[PDB]
């Protein structure tokens, strides 16, 4: 039998997460925000 | 933009003068469609300051016509109104909200 | 509008509108 | 996807407004119900506002709701409630959206 | 045969997502990837 | 092992299933519309290009 079991659920609070907005660094589509070196680099640092 | 190539074009010339007040106005609505065997109806709304005041269907005419938008201007409408015109089609499997 | 008919409108967000009538 | 639905509102909800919904569904031939209804958010512990509709051939499978929020239901306290939710339950569907 | 009580439950769109014509839904990200990115028969690809 | 003969016919039919695709030419297949000038013969008989 299973170890670990889930139920859907009506929540009862908000979410409190935040967006990355990160300085002078490249936000690749993933999020991921890579150093701004790599913008145009020639190689995908991205992976995206 | 359709995605389905499916359109719903409203007749009328938007004008800027006004209808008066318990008129019948009276638009043409042209369902093109790729679908048109599936809609045997479209269906509209008409919005007055924030409210869905008048709601109806206008069904398809054996000439591949549809009724008009025939509705008296009544007067919960008086300082301006929108008509919103939609449908949805079926394809093989896929739906379009048009 | 809520459908199953393959739209959201949440896609969709407001601007302080001035096209005039 | 030959069965749909769609359910048109205002962009917002004006608290205390007798706000009309309407309710139009696609490909069905036997008649059946809904519950158009505004919810508490998140929790969706309180109804405050539902109405109940029936759809079939002879309304064209078309109905509205009209529906309010009484100022007074609200929660209040010192950040007022922004956001609620509208939900439908029927036969063959439900749905909800902030 | 049988006269149901319990209606059939419908399907659910895949809204702000790309329909793939299986019924899958996939990022719009995905559309026009140069990958096959909807499994069995892609739709992501097309007429771009 | 079989015989088969025409008829005069007094009742109705409803045969044509319909198609929001194309219609084949030559086949009578339904292709779906986004298969159309992809570079390839889905319609069997190549029509659908
Ligand atoms: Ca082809």
């Amino acid at each position: 039998a299973p170890l670990v079991a889930f139920q859907p659920c009506i929540p009862s609070k908000l979410c409190k997460i935040e967006e990355a907005d990160c300085k002078n660094k490249f936000r690749c589509d993933s999020g991921r925000c890579i150093a701004r070196k790599l913008e145009c680099n020639g190689e995908n640092d991205c992976g995206d | 933009s359709s995605l389905s190539q499916s359109y719903l074009y409203i007749d009328w010339t938007d004008n800027h003068k006004a209808l008066l007040v318990g008129e019948h106005l009276n638009i043409i609505v042209t369902p093109k469609s790729p679908y048109i065997d599936k809609i045997t109806h479209y269906n509209y709304l008409i919005l007055s300051k924030g409210k869905i005041i008048h709601f109806g269907t206008r069904e398809k005419f054996s000439d591949a016509s549809y009724q008009s938008i025939n509705i008296p201007v009544t007067q919960n409408m008086v300082p301006s109104s929108r008509l919103l015109v939609y449908y949805i089609v079926t394809g093989e499997q896929t739906a379009e909200l048009v | 509008f809520l459908t199953n008919a393959n739209a959201d409108d949440s896609q969709e967000n407001d601007e302080p509108c001035k096209e005039i009538l | 996807q030959e069965q749909t639905y769609v359910i048109s509102a205002p962009k917002i909800f004006r608290v205390g407004a007798s706000e009309n919904i309407v309710i139009q569904v696609y490909g069905y031939t036997e008649a059946f119900d809904a519950t158009i209804s505004i919810k508490s958010y998140p929790d969706k512990k309180f109804s405050y506002s539902s109405g109940h509709v029936h759809l079939s051939s002879e309304n064209k499978f078309q109905n509205s709701a009209i529906l309010t929020i009484q100022p007074k239901q609200l929660p209040g306290g010192q950040n007022p409630v922004s956001y609620v939710y509208l939900e439908v339950v029927s036969k063959h569907f439900s749905k909800s959206k902030r | 045969s049988c006269e149901p009580t319990r209606g059939c439950p419908t399907e659910e769109g895949c809204g702000e997502r790309f329909r793939c014509f299986s019924g899958q839904c996939i990022s719009k990200s995905l559309v026009c990837n140069g990958d096959s990115d909807c499994d069995e028969d892609s739709a992501d690809e097309d007429r771009c | 092992d079989k015989e088969v003969e025409d008829c005069v016919t007094n009742r109705p039919c409803r045969s044509q299933v319909r198609c929001e695709g194309f219609v084949c030419a030559q086949t009578g297949r339904c292709v779906n519309r986004r298969l159309l000038c992809n570079g390839d013969n889905d319609c069997g008989d190549q029509s659908d290009e």
